[PDB]
């Protein structure tokens, strides 16, 4: 399926330095890709860190319903959905207890990979991370209720639309 | 001509007000009578939409003999209230009563 | 009617020309 | 190339949703009162009559 | 009043009920005698209907 | 398979419109 | 020009009090408050005027449409924010703008603060007309 | 008062580690 065409490449070094130890690959820089990692919200520009963290913590505390609530122990009861929702609301955070945990123990400077050029500049500061991490509790936790509203009626929105 | 910017922009305001809320009713209702859902339309039936200010001004010039003007004997015209004058077969003049499709039309 | 086992080949196989659509598109420029 | 593709995925659907929805094999066995299917409704906005 | 005739009306069922079974028509297009109508009887005993 | 309607209409209904609008009006207004 | 409209001490007090101008508040604090507020009166046109207005699941028709149309504007927010917006305008009754309207980390914060104020404000809505008769018998 | 066990047990199985183990690793990572 020739590419142009008989020739010539796809693996040319990281920033035309071969002594980096970096490679250009077509999951590297395929602009489908680069295009995608560098506008999630932990690297999307134009964003507060809290900000950052409220988006991160509505998608990390919505599918953390999932396997709580439909392969924990009470699931078949009539509180299955209720012992998915104290498991997700329960592990978020013990998650926000690990980003304040990070974040106070002095935590090193991000890095700047080949698909993102720059890390968001709110990550090598204690009071960077920390806002990450009031926002997480606060988007973990909401995120976790609309993941508990939708699933416990699935009747009435399928006869609702 | 000062202000001729305030009164055109505002006047364009409820040209374009007037146009959704009283032609795009009809549409409302064409489209709830293609659909087979009568029950959601603006009607006499369905969806009320009664003209309460002008159902009123004709209560007051039904009653107007004997009361505010009481020299008079039957009202003004007909067309308010009163009753049926028949001229042979013919309806002289009856009382023309409004309704939801009269709100429509009187908006348009 | 066809089975619905047919209807995810269907599915399927139309993914390689909405692959395809989606090189040339963008090979004809931005 | 590419409008000569259109039409290609044009004419596939019309044989896949005759194929799915329509009556074709049913109307295989009398052409002339039967009355033939391109494809299905599903609109939500539809009332029950 | 109403509470007066052993009718309750509380917070709940005010705006449901009406003072009065004519009920504001002959307010506005001035019958205003129609709210004077048969009042509270000489036998009325108070708070019952 | 009929329920593919109730996944394919919506989606081309309400989410092909979204992401293709936001996308063209980013594209637009791009220095 | 200027009218007792646009320039009544009035209605100066009351637009530059407004959660959009009031000075001395965080773009997600300006969301928060017209978030909830706009959120609480649109559960009304869906909930009463919708197609299954008389159903037993009348109230939660107009709260899913309610919240389905705030998660609408938010993404014209975010469409609005990720623009390049223009810097807001200064009129006659308002002197400045709120200065948190001029960049796009500002109009993010208040992105997402409409969605959080907006859910809420409808589902309050939901709670307050389903429980019409719970308030009037702790009233009466 | 068997009931001590449900709020004894329960500290020292989660709250007792959390809190060790979040004093140990803010205190050995401490210039
Ligand atoms: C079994 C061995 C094998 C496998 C799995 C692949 C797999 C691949 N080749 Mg490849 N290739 C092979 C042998 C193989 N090749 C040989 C022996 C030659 C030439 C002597 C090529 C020459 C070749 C070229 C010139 C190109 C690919 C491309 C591709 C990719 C696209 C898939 C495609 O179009 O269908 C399979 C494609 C072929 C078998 C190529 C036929 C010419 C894919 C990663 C294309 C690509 O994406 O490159 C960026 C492309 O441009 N290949
Ligand atoms: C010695 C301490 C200890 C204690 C007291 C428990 C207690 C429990 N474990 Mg368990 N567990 C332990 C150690 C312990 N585990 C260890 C060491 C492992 C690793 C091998 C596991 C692995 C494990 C698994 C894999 C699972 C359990 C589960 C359970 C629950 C079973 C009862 C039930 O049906 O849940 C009913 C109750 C709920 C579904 C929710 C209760 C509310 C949660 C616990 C917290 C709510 C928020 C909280 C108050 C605040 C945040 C959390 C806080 C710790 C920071 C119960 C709460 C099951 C479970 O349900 O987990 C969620 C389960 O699936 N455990
Ligand atoms: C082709 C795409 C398409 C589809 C699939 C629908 C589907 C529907 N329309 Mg419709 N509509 C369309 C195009 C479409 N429309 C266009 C182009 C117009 C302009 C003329 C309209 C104008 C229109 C009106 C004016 C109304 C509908 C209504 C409806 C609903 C009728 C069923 C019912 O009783 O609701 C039961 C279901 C609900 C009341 C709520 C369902 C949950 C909502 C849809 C979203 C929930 C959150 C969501 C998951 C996330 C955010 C939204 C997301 C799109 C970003 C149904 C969901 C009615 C309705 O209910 O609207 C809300 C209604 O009043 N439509
Ligand atoms: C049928 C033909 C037609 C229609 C629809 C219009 C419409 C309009 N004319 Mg117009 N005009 C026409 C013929 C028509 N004209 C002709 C023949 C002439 C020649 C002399 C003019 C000369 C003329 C002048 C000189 C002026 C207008 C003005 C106006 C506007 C009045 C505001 C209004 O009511 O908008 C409301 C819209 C409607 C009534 C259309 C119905 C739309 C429905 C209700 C909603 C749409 C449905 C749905 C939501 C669509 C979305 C679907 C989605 C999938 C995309 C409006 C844009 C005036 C204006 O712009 O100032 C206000 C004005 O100054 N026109
Ligand atoms: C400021 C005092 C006050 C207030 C707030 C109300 C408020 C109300 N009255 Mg009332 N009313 C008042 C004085 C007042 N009334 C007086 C002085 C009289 C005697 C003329 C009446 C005679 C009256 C009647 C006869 C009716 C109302 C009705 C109504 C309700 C409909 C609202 C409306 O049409 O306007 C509303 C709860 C109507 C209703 O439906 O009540 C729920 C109704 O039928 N009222
Ligand atoms: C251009 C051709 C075309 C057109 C107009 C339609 C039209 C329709 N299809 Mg269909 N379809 C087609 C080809 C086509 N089909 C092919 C080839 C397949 C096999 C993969 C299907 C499989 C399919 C399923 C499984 C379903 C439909 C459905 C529908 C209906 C609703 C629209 C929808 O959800 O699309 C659905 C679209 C897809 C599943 C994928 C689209 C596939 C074609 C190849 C993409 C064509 C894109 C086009 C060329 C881009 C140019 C845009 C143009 C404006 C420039 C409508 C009658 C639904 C229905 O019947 O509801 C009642 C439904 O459930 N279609
Ligand atoms: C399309 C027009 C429309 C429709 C149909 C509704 C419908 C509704 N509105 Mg609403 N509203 C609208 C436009 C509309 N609104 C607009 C344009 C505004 C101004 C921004 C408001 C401001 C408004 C307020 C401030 C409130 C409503 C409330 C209500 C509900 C009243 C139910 C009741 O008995 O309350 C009777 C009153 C009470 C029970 C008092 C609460 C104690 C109902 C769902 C009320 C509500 O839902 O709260 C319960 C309410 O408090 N509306
Ligand atoms: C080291 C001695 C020791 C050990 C291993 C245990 C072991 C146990 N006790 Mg027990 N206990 C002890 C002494 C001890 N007991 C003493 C002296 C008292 C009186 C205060 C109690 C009062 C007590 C109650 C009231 C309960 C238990 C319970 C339990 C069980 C669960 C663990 C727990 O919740 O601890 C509970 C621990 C305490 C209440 C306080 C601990 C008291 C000792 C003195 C602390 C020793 C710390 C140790 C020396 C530190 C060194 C750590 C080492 C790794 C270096 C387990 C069988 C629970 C049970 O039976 O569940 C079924 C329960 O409800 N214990
Ligand atoms: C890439 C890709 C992929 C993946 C993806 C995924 C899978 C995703 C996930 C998803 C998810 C993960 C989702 C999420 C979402 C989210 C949401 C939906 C959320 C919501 C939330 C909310 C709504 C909340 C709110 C709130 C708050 C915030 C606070 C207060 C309270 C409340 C509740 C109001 C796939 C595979 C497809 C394929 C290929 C491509
Ligand atoms: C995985 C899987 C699955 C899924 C899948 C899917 C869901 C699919 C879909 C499908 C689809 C979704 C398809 C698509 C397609 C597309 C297409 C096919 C396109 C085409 C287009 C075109 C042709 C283009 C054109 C053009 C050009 C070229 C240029 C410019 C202009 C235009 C754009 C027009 C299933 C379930 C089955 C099963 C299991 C597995
Ligand atoms: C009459 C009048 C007026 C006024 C009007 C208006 C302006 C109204 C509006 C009104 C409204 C429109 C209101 C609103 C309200 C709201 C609210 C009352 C809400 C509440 C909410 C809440 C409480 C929530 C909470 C939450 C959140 C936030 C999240 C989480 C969940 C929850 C649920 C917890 C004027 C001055 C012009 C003129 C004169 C007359």
């Amino acid at each position: 399926l020739p590419s142009d065409p008989r020739n010539r490449e796809v693996v040319f070094p990281a920033g035309r330095d071969p002594q980096w130890g970096n490679l250009e690959t077509p999951v590297n820089a395929s602009p489908l890709v680069k295009w995608f990692i560098n506008n999630l919200p932990a690297y999307r520009p134009g964003l507060t860190p809290f900000r950052r963290g409220l988006e991160v913590g509505m998608a990390h505390g919505y599918f953390l319903f999932g396997p709580f609530a439909k392969l924990g122990p009470l699931r078949d009861a009539a509180n299955a959905n209720l012992a998915g929702l104290l498991g997700a609301i329960g592990l978020v955070v013990l998650f926000t207890l690990a980003l304040s945990l990070y974040a106070n123990s002095n935590p090193p400077t991000a890095l700047a990979s080949v698909t993102v050029p720059n890390p968001p500049d709110a990550f090598q500061s204690k009071e960077g991370w920390n806002n990450f991490a009031s926002a997480f509790l606060i988007g973990g936790i909401g995120g976790a209720v609309v993941a508990y509203f939708l699933t416990s009626n699935l009747a009435l929105i399928q006869g609702l639309v | 001509i000062r202000h001729r910017d305030a009164i055109i922009s505002h006047l364009n305001w409820v040209c374009i007000f007037l146009g959704f809320h009283s032609f795009g009713l009809y549409i409302h209702n064409d489209t709830m009578r293609a659909l087979g859902r009568p029950q959601d339309m603006f009607s006499d039936t369905a969806i009320q939409l009664q003209p309460v200010f002008a159902q009123w001004v004709q209560n007051l010039h039904t009653l107007a003999p004997g009361g505010t003007a009481p020299n008079a004997l039957e009202p003004v015209s007909y067309a308010f209230g009163g009753g049926v004058l028949a001229v042979g077969g013919k309806v002289a003049m009856m009382p023309i009563a409004l309704g939801t499709a009269d709100f429509l039309i009187h908006h348009i | 009617s066809i089975s619905d086992t047919q209807v995810y080949i269907a599915l399927v196989v139309a993914l390689i020309p909405g692959l395809l659509a989606w090189r040339l598109a963008t090979e004809l420029y931005k | 190339f590419g409008h000569l593709a259109i039409i290609f995925l044009w004419a596939s659907s019309l044989l896949f949703h005759v194929a799915w929805q329509g009556n074709f094999e049913q109307w295989i066995k009398d052409p002339l009162h039967v009355r033939p299917i391109a494809h299905a409704i599903w609109d939500p906005h539809f009332g029950k009559p | 009043i109403p509470e007066s005739r052993g009718q309750h009306v509380g917070w709940d069922n005010f705006l449901s009920t009406a003072p009065h079974p004519a009920g504001l028509q002959p307010f506005f297009t001035g019958n205003w005698g129609v709210y004077a109508q048969n009042p509270d009887t000489a036998g009325h005993i108070f708070s019952t209907s | 398979a009929s329920f593919l309607s109730s996944i394919f209409v919506p989606v081309i209904g309400w989410v092909v419109p979204i992401a293709t609008f936001s996308f063209l009006f980013l594209y637009i207004e791009r220095e």
